[PDB]
């Protein structure tokens, strides 16, 4: 009766909270480094362009 | 054949030791025919004769 607001309503950074399993979704915090290995076949030469 | 109004540009150059450079030469030919090509320096070698 006295539970109060749940984390999906009170969490910072707009976090969505779900259970089964317990997880936080789409928290707008910080940044994410990405490294991509791009094959030579994916490139077009300047003389082809 | 005689050529005039000639100019050269280099879309790309890499000193890869395997013909990593490419050059494009614009020309105005007096008539259709074949022309020999030769480098005027020892620092640069041209693949096509």
């Amino acid at each position: 009766k006295e539970r109060g607001a749940s984390l999906q309503h009170t969490a910072p950074f707009g976090c969505q909270i779900a259970t089964n399993p317990v997880r936080a979704v789409n928290c707008a915090v910080g940044n994410m480094p990405i490294s991509i290995d791009i094959p030579e076949a994916a490139f077009t030469r300047v003389v082809d362009a | 054949p005689s050529l005039t109004d000639m100019s050269c540009e280099v879309p790309a150059c890499t000193h890869s030791s395997d013909f990593g450079g490419v050059a494009v030469i614009k020309y105005a030919a007096s008539k259709k025919g074949k022309c020999a090509v030769h480098s005027m320096t020892n620092a640069v070698t041209i693949r096509e004769a």
